Formats: structure tokens, C-alpha cells, sequence
């Protein structure tokens, strides 16, 4: 009962058993502050049946540093009331309460228990209970730029999948008698050793079809051993190997016990001395805080810091921890000890949720147990930090003023960003934004761009938007709730429908471009991504990339002259299969819904284009004639839709699709066996129809059959919609219209001029004038995989899985197909919340101006298996060139609106180099190997001209520069790269 | 006896060979001229495709015979 | 990508490939006409086969999109022209020339791969009947590819 239709992309990375255990679990979270209040929203994006919040204390204007759901106006009020309101609204499936007293066995009725911000003898007094009761206890805290997380799942905690990766699974060539199983050629098992798998359609070998799972020893990247069959057979020949995943046990230790002997998680193996510190460090502040009535200690205060100092080595001496404390690094944690920023929140609350979801669905390796985190890194050094200017000033800007100071915040105020796209991302990014205050000053501003409008599968992790806003424009919407949540960005934020590419170059052009201050992208494609890369390397902005998958995230960070741009990384392409495979030799599920994508395709989209074009086009029957590749078939095409096959009633449309029924998946199968029969062999004595290729064999149509009837209801359906019929759905009107259906006799064919233009022209001419159908079109089919009313989905489905009993392969269902066609992404809040807090904490950096490399950071996670990576970023190469130290990526030549020959003698006087080839855009505007005349007719114009004449298109008012693309040869014709030339119309 | 073996680039090597020579022995030869790795070394000859482990008069070859050296590619 | 590519013409320029010719088509770097002549002991003999390759955007990180334009009787080339060659599909690598597409093209031109054809019909006459094959080929290479 799991409502795809919002939960499309998250069932993707849990599953349909997993939400379903999820939807039974309730969550209880102690303190609704920033951390708090993000740890509730991910839970209710992510499903569970309920959740409760428990904070009484009244609210204070610092609390609004990261809470987005309390306003100036709630000061006074307790937080768990006045946040409660605006958290149900997140979702409709997750009701949330509040609770004005808490008591130990109340907590009986809850599955998880997470808490933050409550002193150490509270977490102490309910974990001795939660512990023993087998109740999931999470613990949470956030202190400036630290954080801490604590998991405690039980003491026999079942974990099904440890890695979340889909189970291994391979086709077999040969198995030897003691278990030496060999995979196909070029191909590689991947198993490791200790796995389990189990195999089918074994020929030779038919105890290992049974399906026992069996130990896995691997000899190499193409062979693996499984022990003996003496037993069984001799040898096996092929088959199809499938893993087998095992559940683990894993064993937590209560908080009482693990505070003497901890287990750690490193985020980073640079600085693998530091957790140890951090754990004294909190325990000190724990401490501190019980002895002043629970005030922390005061921002970048020296008394303060020496008495968490002496707390902290009477801490260290009590628990008999054998570590030198570092003095630098405590007293830091001392002074931001009041800190609150967002990022670190969204962080941390990313990582608490995906724990929580391990914790309630029992998937996934969760944390064991400590994990402790800084981002230390980010503390400006170009401002000055001190008690005066860390003193609260009675603002909502208190928690970070805490941390960066009121100069920083002068900084922050008066930044001028470019946001791309309005996702997942976008939405955090703009949250964040706005809880930091960013662009709030006089010479602030923010623009945020995008053109896709909201789905209901969007609404699953894009807490900005609500079911009233679907059907609208992101950035509107976006641009809206910002605002709403921090007033001062009234009239500071632009919101365009503009998509980023080289149409909109007359919107985002150079004085659009000169004012910013950085650029911050949150696309969802690399075409995109390459473009915006392009630009900022012109102009020279910081760029901040990040991407997610599933439960996989990156981020990465762009500095003019200091680093390597986007596009000098290269990821794996998508992966397409041989034509021939395709179109005759399927062995997979995935080739079969290829096929039957391309067949939707050229059903009902392309012929009804050719008809369409021939009916406004006056000409268009010369032009194909000479230009298509078949005009045979295009007039064929017009032919069949106009005249031929023009359905008159919804009963012709019902018989089209037994006719197409017949046509797939009846008649092509019996040609190909009849020119490769299964009883014939290859040119090397091997049968034919062996390994990679399975015999197929025709289907008869069975009107009881599910499948034939669906593909049946499918195919009409379409139909009608191209024609604009009215289509049904009642069976009983299918089986009375095919009971009467005479299938027309079908032989295989053997085999065995210029009159063929003569019959082409007949054709031509048999068509019906256009002036004879004025007003009359057919409607197209686009296809769209998220309406489940437009029949797409289902004839993909049908088709691949009749293709699929052609040649014996295991049909996949509605969900699978939908996830394969539709190239559907997996997506997950949790992750968007953690690539967020991310890009924010590297956009102080960039804020602050750091020059040195190491200072940055790129960042890479799984909270699959929680891996946390941060490596510095590339730098930009360097290169000689006329003696001189030349940056690749960030250098260029300024040259003016010069004449082709003054810019050759430029460079060659100049630059001592030889230029053979000069090109702009895609076109060859110079080469050194063309005819004379050519370049004599080109030389003594200019530039702009040269590309207008080339191109065959006038430079548009608001072009201002032209980028050109020169290789040169130096004197001694040896090749030598060189920098792209910026010339200034 | 003598033979021509031609290349996709329209060169054409002529080799002193007898009737009993094993392919691989005239792979080795155009090895040693060419440099190709007979691994690599597709012969042809009036259709039929040079199998190692064979001699020439398996495939009929005599006096002057023409042979075509292409890539190995299948799919 | 644009670099890249120019290296490449230059380097056909530098060598004439004798039996190929590729060139940009007007002044449009991504979008070549090349020729091909028929191997002379071959059905395919005395013709003239003009291709269409368009470089992607991402060149040469994914494969040029290379397709026949005169008509020719293959197993492995069916009637739009679309070529079963493995290093365009997904055995492509940043490693691999115009001239060693060429070179692959001619040698499948050469001899066909009947085991795993693309035109099942042509496959199973040339490995049936051989004579019927050939004659085929050399009509149509002497209806479409000559003049
Ligand atoms: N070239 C572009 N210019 C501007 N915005 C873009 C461009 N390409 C993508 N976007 C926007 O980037 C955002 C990508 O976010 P996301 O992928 O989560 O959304 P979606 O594609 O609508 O959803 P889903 O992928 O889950 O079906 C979308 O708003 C999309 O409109
Ligand atoms: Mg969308
Ligand atoms: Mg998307």
C-alpha cells in the first residue's frame, strides 16, 4: 500500500519491504532546536509512522541562527508547540505530536529515541533504560564547527544488507569437477571471498540448480571456486551465478559502558588523533554546563577556556585515558562551544536521519559507534576574531556571530551568488542561504534559475514545496518560501525561468556575470554542468559542484588560479548495447526494454511526425526523397496513417493491435529461425545458438493470457490517442472484437532497376493532396514515465515482457521498467541534506578568501556503509611557453577586434609561434593547409566579420567577446599548446 | 614458390614461401616485415580464413597467390 | 574537442590515407564526409562508399556517430547505413583515430562476420549459398557505387 507515487525515487534506494517495515516504527526526538528540527523534517520526508517532539523550554532569539521554523514573532513560546504546526505539514502520512512531560517508561512506546541537546546525566539516566528495553537510542549533539554523533541499536542487532549494492550476478562458461567456475569471456564475477551464491539453468551440472547457496573462493578476476561436486557431475556448462546476502549480527555496548573504552568512526585518516581529544573535550563541556547552571561557556572567552581546560585533565585523569591532551584544539572547542550554524546542523541531521532509517528498517551498516566531526578548516583568518567581536548582539544571527564574528557577517551580508537549478539541492542551499543571512546588506543579492515545474514525485525531498504548489515554477516557489522564512530577503532574491545554455547567453551575459560573487551548482545533468564550468573559467568565479546518487554524494570546489576546472575529470559513460543485440539477440531484461522503448517510438512518434510534415511542409516530399535515409519507408509510413490503416472506430484500433501483436511477436521470430535454424552451427562447428544467444520461439496469441491482453489494451489505447478516439477498457468489447479475427497467412521468405523510383513516384502519388486535409493532425505520443494514465509505461512493459517469453528471459514488472526507461535517478533527502551542509561549510571558505591549496576541500561519502572522505583539490596545471609559466586552465590572450593577418603577425612577433589553426564555436574560421585563394579572400578581415561570414549569422547586439580556439606550431614546428584567445568586439 | 599478401593501406608484400610452409610460419614472416603481432593478423584467402596450426596447401595455395592481412574485430 | 579534432585532419593530411579521404563538410568541425574504396579482390570492388561521421559534443570521450550513406550489400551494414563495429558502441576508449575507424571499416569491408550478423538474411545466404552472395554484392556495388 506504499504510495509510489511520491515515494518513486526513495523505493529505489530502500525497497518496498523496507518502507514497509519503516511505516510501522515510531520516532521520539528530545530538543527541537536546528539540529532537532532537521533530524524531524528528514524523518517525516522519509515516511515513519510517526513522530513526537519533546522540547518545554521557551524560545530565544539566538535559536533562530538554524531554526527555520521559528519566527520573531514566537519568542517566549515553547518550540515543540510552534514548531509542531508548521512540521506536519511536511507530510500527510506522518502525523506529529508533542509531548509536555517525558517519563522512563513512557519511552516504551516508541522504536527510535533521538536526542540532542540534553546534558550527559539525562542521556546517562534514559539510555540505562532504553538499552535493556531494545529500543534504537541515538545521541546528537552540535557545538560551532564540532559535532558528535552516538548510535546504540541493542546488543543482537540484525543487519540484512551491510552495503546496500544489488547482489552480485554473472553468466557461467565452463565449471570444471572441483568447483572452478569461469565467467564468459570479458567478463568479471566481482564476488569476494566468504560470499554465497546460488545458480540456475546449470546444463550438466543439475545439483547445482537446487539453489543452496554455496562458499565463494576466489582465483581471479574471471574464475572463482565454489569446493567440490565431485558428486554432482563432472563439468558444468553455462548457467547464471546470483549472491546470496547473509544477515549479520552486530553488537552495541550502552553509553554507561562505552564512555571508558569507546569504538570510533573516522571521518578523515588525515587526522586520526583528534577523536580521542573531542571525547574528553564533550564530556568536559557536559561537565561545565552542570556547573554553571547550564550556560555554556562564552564566545572566545580566556577564563572560560582555562576552566574547561582544567575540567578536561580532570576528565582524562578519571577515565584513565593514556592521551596527552592538545591544548590548541580543546580551548578552540571551548570558545565555539555557543556556536549554532546551519550547516553543521543539515550535516549532522542528514547523518542522524539516514541512522534513524537504519535503525527502523534494520538495512544498511549502521554507525559503531562514536563518530566525531570538525570542520575546523572554515574558521576565517582574514577577519579578526576576538571576544568583542564575538559578543551576541541581540540578533537571530547570534549562533553563527558566535563562531565567525560581526565582521564575517558584514561579508556574508553583502555577497552577490548565482544559484543554478531549484532541486533538492537548490532548495537546501537556499535554506541555508537564508539562515545565514547571506545577501541580506545593502549590496547583496541572490539569482536563482530554473524552468522545470513542481512534480508529485518532487514533493518526497523538496520540503519547500506543498501539494497546493505542484505544477509550478521552482524558483518561484523557491524564492517565495526563503523569504517567508527570513523577511530580510525581501527584494534581494531574482528568481528566472531560464534554462542555463547558449540560447540564454543574452540573460546571463557579461554584465550579468561581473557582478557576481560565485556560483553554486545544483543541476542533474553533465551537459549542464560542463557549460556553467565553461563560463565561471571565462570570468573567473568560484564554483561549487555537488552531486548525489542514492545514498552516494560529492562535492567539489572551483577557485580561479588555484584549482582545475569541472571538465578536467572524466567519468564513465552510459553504457549502450550492439545494435545486433538489440535488435536480434537479447539476453537481458534491459535489452528487451531498449527494444520496446525504440518500438513505442517508432509506433507512435515517428510516422506520426512524417504525416504531420508532410501536411505543412509544401516541399517536403522532394527533400526526403534526397535527404532521408528511407524515403521508401517515410512514404510507407504517410501511406498507412493517412489512408491505409486510418482507424475509423476504437474496433480498427483494437484490430491494428492484434495486427502489430502478430507482426512483433509471431512473424520476425519465425524468420529469424527460419535463416538460422536451432540446429545450426557456426563456421567453427559450434552451435549456433549458444551462450550469449538464446533460441527464440514464436508466441501464439491466448486472449486469457495477462500479457497478451495488456499489450493488447496498450497498443489500442495509443492508437486512439494518436487519432483522437475514444478509448475503453471493459475486456468484454476486446474479446468479442478478436474472437472474429482471421489471421492473414504468413510464409517465410527465401529470397530469390530503376523501375523501383517508378513505384516509389506511384506511391507519391496515390497520397492525398495536402490542400485536401486543411486542419487535420495527428497527435503525437511524448513519452512521460510519471503519469500512470498515458498508457506509455505499460506498453513499455508488455512489450519487453512478451519479448522476454520469445526468448525465455524472467520478465521484470511495472516498477523495474519504469526505473530502467525512464532513466530514473534515486534520490534521498538525507543525502541532499548532507551535500548541502557541505557545500556550506566550503562556502566560508571561499567567502573568506583562503589562497592556499590545502585549505579546501572536496568531500565524498556513502551513508550506505558510513564512509566520509575529504580530499584537497587538484591543482591547475602549469605550462611553458615562450619561456614563461602559462596556467592552462585560467590564462588567456586579450587581444582587440583585430584583421586575421594582424593577429598572425601578433603571434608570431610576440609569442615567437607559428599558427596553423584558428577556430571559434564549431567552426574552422583558419588552417594553415587551405588553399591560397581561400585565405587571400579571408585574411585582411577582421575577426567579427570572419565569423559572421563563416558562420552565415550576425553577432547579436549584446555579444561583447569572442572566444577562439588557436594551435600553434613554435619555430622549430614542434607543437606547443597555448592559452584560448579572448578578443574584444 | 612466391606470394602476395595485401594490406588494408593498399600495399602489396610479396614472400619466398613453399607449398608445405605452416601459417604460422608466414605469420612469423609478417611479423619479422611488418611488425604486426600474429595475434592481430587476420589472413584471408579466396574467402577463407587462415587457421593456425595448418599448412599452406591446406587452403589450395600455388604459385603466386594472393592473401589479405586484416584486423581481428568481431562483434 | 576542437584541438583534438584538428589534430586529427592534420595528421590525415600529413599522410594521405590512400584509400580513405575524410574532411570537415563546409566548415563545420563536427561533421565530416569520408570516402572509402573497395577492397580490390572483394565483391565490393572498383565502388566508392561515402560516410557521415559526427563528432559528439564530448569527443573524444564518447564514440563519433559514423554511418554509411551509399547503399552496400553486408551482412554487418544494414539499410540505414548503421555499421557493427564493437569499438562505437561501447568498446570506445579516448584513444582511438578517425584513420583506425577507417582501417576497422576496410577490413570488415574485406571479409563479414556471419556469426553474429545484423542483416540475418544476407548472413544466411552468404553461408549458404556463397555464389549468389557475391553476385548480389557485385550488383549492387555496380548499381550504387559506381557513378
Ligand atoms: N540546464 C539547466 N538549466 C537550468 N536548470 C536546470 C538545467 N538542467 C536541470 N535543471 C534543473 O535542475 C533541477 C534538478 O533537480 P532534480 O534532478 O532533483 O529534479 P527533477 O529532474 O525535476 O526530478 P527527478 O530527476 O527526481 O525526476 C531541476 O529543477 C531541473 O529543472
Ligand atoms: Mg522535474
Ligand atoms: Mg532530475
Amino acid at each position: 500500500t506504499i504510495d509510489e507515487g511520491l515515494y518513486s525515487r526513495q523505493l529505489y534506494v530502500l525497497g518496498h519491504e523496507a518502507m514497509k517495515q519503516m511505516s510501522q516504527s515510531n520516532v521520539l526526538i528530545i530538543g527541537c532546536k536546528g539540529l532537532g528540527v532537521e533530524i524531524a523534517k528528514n524523518v517525516c520526508l522519509a515516511g515513519v509512522k510517526s513522530v513526537t517532539l519533546y522540547d518545554p523550554q521557551p524560545t530565544r532569539i539566538e535559536d533562530l541562527s538554524s531554526q527555520y521554523f521559528l519566527t520573531e514573532d514566537d519568542i517566549g513560546v515553547p518550540r515543540a508547540k510552534v514548531t509542531v504546526s508548521k512540521l506536519a505539514e511536511l507530510n500527510q502520512y506522518v502525523p506529529v505530536s508533542v509531548v509536555d512531560e517525558l517519563s522512563t517508561e513512557y519511552l516504551k512506546n516508541f522504536k527510535c529515541v533521538v536526542v540532542t541537546e540534553t546534558s550527559l546525566t539525562k542521556q546517562l539516566e534514559i539510555n540505562d533504560f532504553t538499552h535493556k528495553n531494545h529500543i534504537a537510542y541515538i545521541a546528537a549533539d552540535s557545538r560551532g564547527l564540532f559535532g558528535s554523533i552516538f548510535c546504540d541499536f541493542g546488543e543482537n542487532f540484525i543487519c540484512t544488507d551491510t552495503d546496500g549494492n544489488e547482489p552480485l550476478t554473472g553468466m557461467i562458461a565452463s565449471i570444471t569437477d572441483d568447483g572452478v567456475v569461469t565467467m564468459l569471456e570479458e567478463t568479471r564475477h566481482g564476488l569476494e571471498n566468504g560470499d554465497f551464491v546460488k545458480f540456475t539453468e546449470v546444463k550438466g551440472m543439475p545439483g547445482l540448480n537446487d539453489g543452496t547457496p554455496r562458499k565463494v573462493e576466489v582465483k581471479g578476476p574471471y574464475t572463482f571456486s565454489i569446493g567440490s561436486v565431485k558428486d554432482l557431475g563432472s563439468a558444468g556448462y553455462n548457467g547464471v551465478f546470483t549472491q546470496v546476502k547473509v544477515p549479520t549480527k552486530i553488537s552495541f555496548k550502552s553509553l554507561r559502558e562505552s564512555l571508558k573504552d569507546p569504538e570510533y568512526v573516522y571521518p578523515d585518516f588525515g587526522k586520526m588523533m583528534r577523536p580521542p581529544q573531542y571525547h574528553i573535550a564533550f564530556q568536559a563541556l557536559s561537565a561545565f554546563a552542570d556547573a554553571h547552571e547550564g550556560s555554556l561557556p562564552r564566545p572566545r572567552n580566556d577564563i572560560d577556556a582555562a576552566e574547561f581546560f582544567e575540567f578536561c585533565k580532570k576528565i582524562a585523569s578519571t577515565l584513565q585515558f593514556d592521551v596527552e591532551l592538545d591544548e590548541k584544539l580543546i580551548k578552540e572547542i571551548s570558545y565555539q562551544a555557543r556556536g549554532d550554524l546551519v550547516a553543521m546542523s543539515a550535516f549532522l541531521g542528514g547523518a542522524v536521519a539516514q541512522e534513524v532509517l537504519k535503525a527502523t528498517t534494520s538495512k544498511f551498516y549502521p554507525l559503531k559507534q562514536y563518530f566525531y566531526f570538525d570542520s575546523l578548516e572554515s574558521l576565517p583568518s582574514s577577519v579578526t576574531i576576538s571576544e568583542e567581536t564575538c559578543k551576541p548582539r541581540g540578533c537571530r544571527y547570534d549562533g553563527q556571530i558566535a563562531v565567525f564574528g560581526s565582521e564575517f557577517q558584514e561579508k556574508i551580508a553583502s555577497l552577490s551568488t548565482f544559484l543554478v537549478g531549484a532541486g533538492a539541492i537548490g532548495c537546501e542551499m537556499l535554506k541555508n542561504w537564508a539562515m545565514m543571512g547571506v545577501a541580506t546588506g545593502e549590496s547583496g543579492h541572490i539569482s536563482v534559475t530554473d524552468m522545470d515545474s513542481i512534480e508529485k514525485s518532487n514533493l518526497n525531498r523538496q520540503f519547500l514545496f506543498r501539494p497546493r504548489d505542484v505544477g509550478k515554477l521552482k524558483s518561484e516557489c523557491a524564492s517565495t518560501a526563503v523569504s517567508i522564512m527570513n523577511p530580510s530577503l525581501t527584494g534581494k532574491i531574482t528568481s528566472y525561468q531560464e534554462r542555463v545554455g547558449p540560447e540564454s547567453e543574452g540573460i546571463f551575459g557579461d554584465e550579468f556575470f561581473e557582478k557576481l560573487s560565485l556560483v553554486t551548482n545544483a543541476l542533474d545533468n553533465v551537459e549542464a554542468r560542463m557549460y556553467v564550468d565553461r563560463r565561471c573559467v571565462f570570468f573567473e568565479k568560484p564554483l561549487l559542484e555537488s552531486g548525489t546518487l542514492g545514498t552516494k554524494g560529492n562535492t567539489q570546489v572551483v577557485v580561479p588560479h588555484l584549482t582545475e576546472s569541472y571538465g578536467s575529470s572524466q567519468d564513465p559513460p552510459e553504457k549502450s548495447f550492439p545494435i545486433c543485440t538489440l535488435k536480434n539477440f537479447p539476453n537481458r531484461i534491459e535489452h528487451t526494454i531498449a527494444w520496446a522503448r525504440d518500438l513505442f517510438e517508432g509506433l507512435f512518434k515517428q510516422p506520426i511526425d512524417n504525416v504531420n510534415m508532410y501536411l505543412s511542409s509544401p516541399n517536403f516530399l522532394e527533400t526526403s526523397l534526397k535527404t532521408s535515409s528511407n524515403p521508401r519507408e517515410v512514404l510507407e509510413n504517410i501511406r498507412d496513417y493517412l489512408v491505409t490503416e486510418k482507424p475509423l472506430s476504437f474496433e480498427e484500433c483494437i484490430m491494428w493491435a492484434r495486427l502489430q501483436f502478430d507482426k512483433f511477436f509471431n512473424n520476425n521470430i519465425q524468420q529469424l529461425l527460419f535463416n538460422f535454424p536451432k540446429d545450426s552451427v557456426t563456421s567453427t562447428g559450434q552451435p549456433f545458438w549458444s551462450g550469449p544467444k538464446r533460441a527464440p520461439t514464436p508466441l501464439s496469441f491466448d486472449i486469457h493470457n495477462r500479457e497478451h491482453f495488456d499489450f493488447i489494451v496498450a497498443a489500442a489505447s495509443l492508437y486512439a490517442f494518436n487519432y483522437g478516439l475514444k478509448s475503453e477498457t471493459d475486456p468484454a468489447i476486446y474479446e468479442r472484437v478478436l474472437a472474429g479475427y482471421n489471421p492473414p497467412p504468413f510464409a517465410p521468405k527465401s529470397g530469390i532497376a530503376n523501375k523501383d523510383k517508378q513505384e516509389l513516384k506511384s506511391i507519391a502519388d496515390s497520397l492525398p493532396p495536402p490542400s485536401s486535409l486543411v486542419g487535420f493532425r495527428l497527435t503525437p505520443a511524448e513519452f512521460e514515465k510519471d503519469d500512470d494514465s498515458n498508457h506509455h509505461i505499460d506498453f513499455i512493459t508488455a512489450a519487453s515482457n512478451l519479448r522476454a517469453m520469445n526468448y525465455d528471459i524472467t520478465p521484470a514488472d511495472r516498477f523495474k521498467t519504469k526505473f530502467v526507461a525512464g532513466k530514473i535517478v534515486p534520490a534521498m533527502c538525507t543525502s541532499t541534506a548532507v551535500v548541502s551542509g557541505l557545500v556550506c561549510l566550503e562556502l566560508v571558505k571561499l567567502v573568506d578568501g583562503k589562497k592556499k591549496i590545502e585549505e579546501y576541500k572536496n568531500g565524498f561519502f556513502n551513508l550506505a556503509i558510513g564512509l566520509f572522505t575529504f580530499s584537497d583539490p587538484i591543482a591547475s596545471p602549469k605550462m611553458k611557453v615562450n619561456g614563461k609559466e602559462i596556467d592552462k586552465i585560467w590564462d588567456r590572450y586579450n587581444l582587440p577586434d583585430c584583421t586575421l593577418q594582424e593577429l598572425i603577425d601578433y603571434f608570431q612577433k610576440e609569442e615567437g609561434l607559428e599558427v596553423t589553426m584558428l577556430s571559434s564555436g564549431v567552426s574552422l574560421l583558419y588552417a594553415n593547409f587551405q588553399p591560397p585563394k581561400k585565405l587571400a579572400e579571408r585574411l585582411p578581415l577582421k575577426i567579427s566579420e570572419l565569423v559572421e561570414q563563416i558562420t552565415k549569422k550576425k553577432l547579436e547586439p549584446f555579444r561583447k567577446h569572442l572566444v577562439l580556439e588557436i594551435c600553434c606550431d613554435d619555430a622549430n614546428g614542434e607543437d606547443v599548446e597555448v592559452p584560448f584567445i579572448c578578443i574584444k568586439l | 614458390m612466391q606470394i602476395f599478401v595485401k594490406t588494408l593501406t593498399g600495399k602489396t608484400i610479396t614472400l619466398e614461401v613453399e607449398s608445405s610452409d605452416t601459417i604460422d610460419n608466414v605469420k612469423s614472416k609478417i611479423q619479422d616485415k611488418e611488425g604486426i603481432p600474429p595475434d592481430q593478423q587476420r589472413l584471408i584467402f579466396a574467402g577463407k580464413q587462415l587457421e593456425d596450426g595448418r599448412t599452406l596447401s591446406d587452403y589450395n595455395i600455388q604459385k603466386e597467390s594472393t592473401l589479405h592481412l586484416v584486423l581481428r574485430l568481431r562483434g | 574537442a576542437l584541438k583534438r579534432i584538428n589534430r586529427e585532419l592534420a595528421d590525415l593530411g600529413k599522410d594521405p590515407p590512400s584509400s580513405s579521404s575524410a574532411g570537415p563538410v563546409g566548415d563545420d568541425l563536427f561533421h565530416w564526409q569520408a570516402t572509402i574504396m573497395g577492397p580490390a579482390d572483394s565483391p565490393y570492388a572498383g565502388g566508392v562508399f561515402f560516410l557521415s561521421i559526427h563528432f559528439p559534443t564530448d569527443y573524444p570521450f564518447k564514440p563519433p556517430k559514423v554511418n554509411f550513406t551509399t547503399r552496400i550489400y553486408h551482412p554487418n551494414i544494414n539499410s540505414n547505413g548503421s555499421i557493427c563495429l564493437d569499438i562505437l558502441r561501447d568498446q570506445w576508449s579516448p584513444a582511438l583515430t578517425i584513420s583506425k575507424v577507417l582501417l576497422s571499416i576496410s577490413s570488415l569491408l574485406t571479409d563479414p562476420n556471419p556469426d553474429d550478423p545484423l542483416v540475418p538474411e544476407i548472413a544466411h545466404v552468404y553461408k549458404t549459398d556463397r555464389s549468389r552472395y557475391e553476385l548480389s554484392a557485385r550488383e549492387w556495388t555496380r548499381k550504387y557505387a559506381i557513378g
